């Protein structure tokens, strides 16, 4: 709400048709005709593709015969537009990266422009349902800039993308909406032990070329850190020029002058114009190399500074190929925490969903009377509200869970819970410690029924966004004056909450 | 290239002028990777020492292959067996973006 | 001699080689008249031949 000045999102008509060919028409030419010429005047519309548009024809008539034409071309073009360049062959769940090429072909006049990566429930992306991706930019005029995007194809088939970007000051948006093929991978296969209980109770009647080891580093004495690479080839001899492309985690920046220092460095060249680049949205970054080695690691590192100041951050991306061949490529993402640097998901046989939107409902606001709290649990979502005991803990990489012993079914939903029973709730890594969780309290907890993991009864529980959470102390540590306030409308919420029940 | 051929005493060796511009009308700023070959009927032979990478100006570009670099490559150094023999070139460009890439070549 | 020994050997990989003899042997015809002991007499007139 910083700023009134931009075009919403939700009125950008996209670009939509993008046929690789079209017009296979047949019209029939009854005009009257001056100079032994009848004249046709088709009016038709322009698809939604920036490119000329090449027009082949034939006349046949009967009397004269067939004829070829001169083909015709209709130039088309925006001052300023988008395009979107992506691979064909991906792979659902495995994550990956996209380019996205804003062109401003305005002579004089530089732009700033709010980008959205435009959520879907069939990606993990950075962008949850209410949580949207934009990032700020600027764009000299005759030039064009290069955003990374890192997603995940949570499906399978034709998988549309959409991009909206809407600037300031001035007045157009545009819209890219492209599909592509998303496929299944199908091995699950890995390091199995003979009878790890993966089977259902209902049922029944890769770098190939190339090493690569990225890891970005911290820095001594805003924020700055070290990128390390870390490559070599595996074959008899050593290999021609490779490539790298290089991608900035979200709102990052080389250090100009050891780029500088790097370039001429032996069997290395990265030309002037992306090394002299502007520090304003300096983002995408292309080095190619004479050669690779197939004998011993080769590393590289250096500098990387924070731009602009948002708590989360895109992994950056490093793809690695040689100067023939794309398709036997390799890709590394990086993130300082996340190992690999690869987003947070939640993954079962073959399923997976995204875990990257906010740990639970937010915390601190000053209101927390009975009114609101109330509320947000006689809402119909609310399936479940429970109070157990955090009574295990397993901590690990991926996440980390929080075995809860309820005691009391308050208000059970779609669900079908004993008395005295043991549920596993989790929680992603990324929240662990901003959630100032201790084993041996009580909470009570509430959440819906599409938060359930698993099917039953070898089930599990997830706190996302709107999970609710808050420990419950003891008799022993309720009776201070100063935890007065919460534990009187705990037992008041308990209390209007259990004799009236729900409303409805 | 220059002439459609290859002139054996050019001592220029090979100049060659690379085109590379948008669908839409617009010429492209860039670089370049340029590799040769020789083909002999359905026998193609692969050229390795010729590569050179190269910048992209304005939607034009000049590359220069002197006459002395060329020399060092071949094989059996002058005789009639090379003729009969014609040259390929392979050109992958990259943006400034990074991202969309192209292969091309000029055959025969 | 030791890079004539192994001619006809290294043609293929390298056609660098051929110079390197050729310049060599000449550096010797015209300066080989003008030694004194044998020895240099009998390699440099080995490589020549
Ligand atoms: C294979 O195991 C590693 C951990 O050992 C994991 O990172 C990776 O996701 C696994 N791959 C598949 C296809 O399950």
């Amino acid at each position: 709400n910083l700023d009134e000045d931009i075009i919403a999102e939700e009125n950008i008509v996209s670009r939509s048709e993008f046929p690789e060919s079209w017009l296979w028409n047949v019209e029939d030419l009854k005009e009257p005709p001056k100079n032994g010429i009848s004249t046709k005047l088709m009016n038709i519309f322009l698809k939604d593709s920036i490119t000329t548009w090449e027009i082949l024809a034939v006349s046949m008539s009967d009397k004269k015969g067939i004829c070829v034409a001169d083909p015709f071309e209709v130039t088309v073009m925006q001052d300023f537009f988008i395009d979107l360049r992506l691979p064909y062959s991906v792979v659902r769940n495995e994550q990956v990266e996209i380019r996205a090429v804003l062109y401003n072909y305005r002579q004089n006049q530089e732009l700033k422009v709010r980008v959205e990566l435009l959520h879907n429930p069939a990606f993990c992306s950075l962008a949850t349902t209410k949580r949207r991706h934009q990032q700020t930019v600027t764009i000299p005029p005759k030039s064009s800039l290069s955003v990374p995007y890192v997603i995940v194809p949570l499906k399978t088939g034709l998988q549309e993308v959409e991009v909206k970007a809407a600037v300031y000051h001035h007045f157009i948006s545009d819209g890219v909406r492209k599909s592509l093929k998303v496929v299944p991978e199908g091995i699950r296969m890995n390091k199995t032990v003979a009878v790890r209980t993966l089977d259902p109770e209902r049922l029944g009647r890769t770098c190939n070329k190339f090493d690569l080891k990225v890891t970005i580093k911290p820095a001594p004495e805003k924020n700055t850190m070290i990128l390390e690479i870390c490559t070599r080839y595996r074959g008899d001899q050593d290999a021609t020029m490779s490539i790298l492309d290089i991608s900035m985690m979200t709102g990052f920046a080389p250090d100009t002058d050891d780029l500088k220092q790097l370039a001429n460095g032996v069997d290395r060249y990265i030309s002037k114009y992306e090394l002299d680049k502007a520090f304003s949205d300096r983002n995408t970054l292309i080095i190619y190399l004479d050669k690779v080695s197939h004998s011993e690691d080769d590393c590289l590192a250096f500098k990387v500074h924070q731009y602009f100041n948002v708590e989360l951050i895109q992994p950056g991306a490093v793809k690695v190929y040689a100067y023939y061949n794309l398709e036997e490529s390799c890709t590394r993402f990086y993130h300082p925490e996340k190992e690999d640097g690869k987003l947070n998901k939640l993954c079962r046989d073959e399923l997976c969903r995204c875990a990257e939107e906010n740990c639970f409902i937010q915390k601190s606001d000053d209101k927390v009377t009975l009114e609101e709290r109330l509320d947000k649990a006689c809402e119909p979502g609310v399936d479940y509200v429970y109070k157990t005991r955090l009574v295990k803990v397993q901590l690990s990489n991926d996440f980390d869970e929080y075995i809860m012993a309820i005691e009391q079914t308050i208000k059970s939903g779609s669900d079908e819970v004993q008395v005295g029973q043991q549920r596993t709730f989790i929680s992603p890594i990324k929240c662990r410690e901003a959630l100032k969780l201790e084993e041996k309290k009580h909470y009570l907890m509430w959440g819906l029924s599409s938060d359930f993991w698993g099917e039953k009864p070898n089930l599990s529980y997830i706190i996302g966004k709107d999970t609710w959470v808050e420990h419950w102390p003891e008799e022993d540590e309720c009776q201070d004056e100063e935890n007065q306030k919460q534990c009187q409308d705990l037992g008041a919420f308990t209390e209007s909450m259990v004799v009236f029940g729900c409303p409805n | 290239p220059t002439e459609k051929f290859y002139y054996i005493y050019n001592e220029k060796g090979l100049e060659v002028t690379i085109t590379a511009r948008f669908l839409y009308g617009k010429k492209v700023e860039g670089t370049a990777f340029v590799i040769f070959g020789i083909q002999d009927g359905e026998q193609r032979i692969s050229l390795p020492e010729s590569l050179k990478r190269i910048p992209i100006e304005d939607g034009s570009g000049e590359v220069v292959l002197s006459r002395k670099v060329l020399l060092d490559g071949v094989q059996n150094p002058r005789a009639e067996d090379l003729v009969g023999k014609s040259l390929y070139v392979s050109a992958t460009v990259i943006l400034h973006s990074g991202s969309d890439m192209v292969q091309a070549e000029r055959s025969g | 001699i030791s890079l004539q020994e192994a001619k006809d050997i290294c043609e293929e990989q390298v056609n660098s080689l051929p110079g390197s003899i050729t310049k060599a042997g000449d550096f010797l015809e015209a300066n080989y008249m003008n030694l004194q002991r044998s020895y240099t007499v009998a390699i440099a007139g080995y490589a020549l031949a």
